[PDB]
């Protein structure tokens, strides 16, 4: 099988506040 | 008591592997043994075999080996339920039926397995033969069996072995369980071994009978039977050329112009008679042999297929190759110790002559007791 | 020349989301029920010194029904290999259809579409379906799904339907055991390498043909791994009330004589069954 990636979830936080 | 560490522990850690319902018998054996019930020599031999122990007579009784002064016959009506059990099985089933059935799979695969209904304290309430092709079993991880697969989608009742089940206080189970009696061989391997029937070596004859019998088939429609290859010449003048051929036709029984000479002038006709032997069609002397070997294997004197050969035939084949395993079998799990499974040999119609014989001559001996002249010949006291 | 018993196959069944539904058995082949749709209003707060009465607005009840579905098939040989085989072919096949139907069966259950085949829950789009925010990174704003996604969804279930388990592709949950705070933590199993309680105590039933958002485990998103919003993830119901799986006749093999023209030995298969959506109130579906 070719090698497939194993992207995991990233630093996730927010949803209600842009950073300036 | 148990020590539950066997040394055959040498097949489960490479040679087979945990957890997995491996079948009993090979794909192979199974169609062998199906298409030997349908061989003209084979069938006759296995229901030879299956008659002459379906005819023996079952009882429980005590065992002449009794040093157990600790009696196995627990209860002693479990015993009586066990006798009533071995006259009546499971209903639409009787005694001798289930004799039948078990040493028929005891002669085509070597194996014998059964079911039981032991009710709550060792009363046996019901017996099942099981169907040896199609059952498939699970050991354990040290070296034996732990349960029967029967089935191989709806029926999965994962029947415990004797082995492994819920015991009472004494060491009777109390629910279900199998028996699978196994035919030992060669290298060991109590349950991981090949089977051992007389199929593994009559496989090569059983193939020249067949295909000396198409060779009797093919060879009996087919040959020409007509006699009289009668050819005229060249010049006959088709017009009498039937005319010819009416008056030699005219000659059938009663012919008409019959049991007279055949008269013709002129143009002499040649007939030759063929032989037309076919009196060799089915290899009589290569066939018998074939014959002689299949009977040979499954062990019965060919003079059954004179009285001494039938008494040979019993006491030499069918009392120690299906009477004693069975009753052993029996013996070792379905009751305590001092009490097992017994048949009657003056049960059998043809040693009642030698029995009556021993009884007597014994009978003139004087430096002998009472007890020991009877349990030489049966009749315990 | 050495042929062994191994028998490597190397395939896999799902779980199965059959002891969640409520079971129903029934003979004929056409089952009939009520239904209580609404009890209606009956007496207003009337005022006082009235010799009088309203008389409301009687409730309704309707009277439904539903049938159930037949699956079959064939199957033959040949004959002439089955008796020199040193393997059993029937044995092996009644083995892989019965494997087709309970497969087929579940599936069925769940996508089932209309005509044919029992309407699955998923294609009835019935039960209320809730989507969650997408979040922001560098300006872009890819869908993303939290674990304060998950925690807000289990809870929002109306208490007075009762309890109520889940069902989700585990690709999903091992997502959830792998996520990671601010600085460097994990949010669940803090220093034990992994997190694994026990499923049975958090309602969580764990099956894997489920639409498995996360594509083969390879879309857990922060560039053009995004979880392609418009996924299925995980569902949740009270499913003894919310789903039903009716049962009429188990499988069935019979040799068909006829057809089977001395060579090609043919034998059929069959079983009836179905399953009909109940209540779709209680139940409800997450997604991206």
């Amino acid at each position: 099988a070719a090698p497939s990636r194993l992207v995991q979830p990233g630093c996730f936080i927010c949803r209600g506040v842009a950073v300036s | 008591p148990a020590p539950s560490a066997n040394p055959a522990k040498i097949f489960i850690r490479r040679f087979f592997s945990a957890g997995v319902a491996k079948n009993v018998v090979s794909y192979s054996n199974v169609m062998a043994a199906q298409r030997a019930m349908e061989h003209p020599v084979a069938f006759r031999c296995l229901d030879k075999l299956g008659l002459t122990v379906q005819s023996v007579k079952w009882d429980v009784g005590k065992d002449p080996q009794n040093t157990q002064v600790g009696d196995g016959g627990m209860s002693a009506s479990q015993r009586k339920a066990l006798q009533q059990i071995l006259q009546r099985p499971n209903p639409t089933m009787s005694g001798a039926q289930l004799r039948y059935s078990a040493a028929l799979s005891w002669a085509c695969f070597g194996r014998m397995a059964f079911k039981v209904s032991v009710m709550s304290d060792g009363s046996v309430n019901a017996i099942w033969p099981l169907g040896i092709p199609f059952l498939k079993q699970k050991f354990d991880r040290y070296g034996d069996v732990e349960s029967f697969q029967y089935g191989d989608e709806a029926g999965k009742e994962t029947i415990p072995s004797f082995t492994k089940v819920e015991k009472n206080d004494k060491g009777r189970p109390i629910k279900n369980y199998a028996f699978m009696i196994v035919k030992p061989s060669i290298n060991g391997a109590m349950n991981f071994d090949v089977q051992n029937t007389p199929l593994q070596a009559i496989g090569v004859p059983v193939a020249l009978y067949d295909a000396l019998m198409a060779r009797a088939i093919d060879s009996a429609d087919g040959t020409p039977n007509s006699k009289w290859l009668v050819t005229a010449s060249r010049d006959l003048d088709d017009g009498q050329a039937k005319e010819v051929k009416e008056g030699i036709e005219e000659t059938k029984p009663g012919g008409d112009n019959g049991g007279e000479i055949i008269f013709i002038a002129g143009t002499d006709v040649k007939v030759q008679e063929m032989k037309n032997d076919l009196s060799d069609i089915h290899s009589k002397v290569p066939l018998d042999d074939q014959a002689r070997t299949i009977a040979g294997n499954f062990g019965i004197p060919i003079a059954l297929l004179y009285d001494e050969s039938r008494k040979a035939f019993f006491e030499d084949t069918i009392e120690p190759g299906y009477l004693t395993p069975l009753e052993d079998g029996f013996s070792m799990f379905l009751c305590g110790a001092g009490y097992r499974v017994i048949f009657d040999r003056d049960s059998i119609p043809a040693l009642r002559k030698s029995r009556a014989d021993i009884a007597a001559t014994y009978d003139k001996v004087t430096f002998i007791t009472e007890e020991e002249k009877r349990e030489v010949t049966g009749w315990p006291a | 020349p050495q042929v062994l018993a191994l028998e490597v196959d190397c395939n896999i069944e799902c779980a199965s989301l059959l002891d969640l539904y409520g079971q129903i058995e029934v003979s004929r082949s056409t089952f009939t029920y009520m239904k209580i749709a609404d009890y209606g209003q009956l007496g207003e707060y009337t005022c006082d010194a009235k010799c009088d009465a309203e008389f409301g607005e009687p409730g309704n009840i309707r009277h439904l029904e539903g049938k159930t579905y037949d699956y079959r098939g064939v199957f033959c040989f040949n004959r002439k290999n089955l008796q020199e085989a040193n393997y059993d072919f029937l044995s092996f096949m009644i083995g892989a259809a019965q494997r087709s139907h309970r497969i087929n069966r579940n599936q069925a259950l769940m996508i089932g579409k209309g005509v044919n085949e029992p309407k699955g829950w998923l294609t009835e789009n019935c039960f209320p379906v809730f989507q969650t925010l997408p979040v922001d990174v560098n300006g872009t704003s890819t869908p993303a799904f939290l674990a304060q996604d998950w925690r807000r969804f289990v809870t929002s279930f109306p208490a007075e339907y009762g309890e109520a388990r889940s069902v989700m592709h585990q690709n999903v949950f091992g997502y959830l055991a792998a996520m990671v705070d601010a600085n460097g933590r994990f949010l669940f199993g803090d220093g034990d390498l992994t997190f694994t309680p026990d499923l049975v105590r958090e309602r969580i039933r764990i099956s894997n043909c489920l639409p498995d958002p996360t594509e083969g485990n390879t879309k857990g998103g922060t560039g053009q791994d995004a979880f392609a919003a418009g996924s299925f993830v995980a569902a949740q119901a009270a499913w003894k009330t919310a789903f039903y799986a009716v049962e009429k006749r188990p499988m069935f093999f019979e040799q068909y004589e006829g057809g089977s023209s001395a060579w090609c030995v043919k034998y059929q298969f069959g079983a009836e069954d179905g399953g009909f959506v109940g209540c779709c109130e209680h139940g409800r579906i997450l997604q991206i």
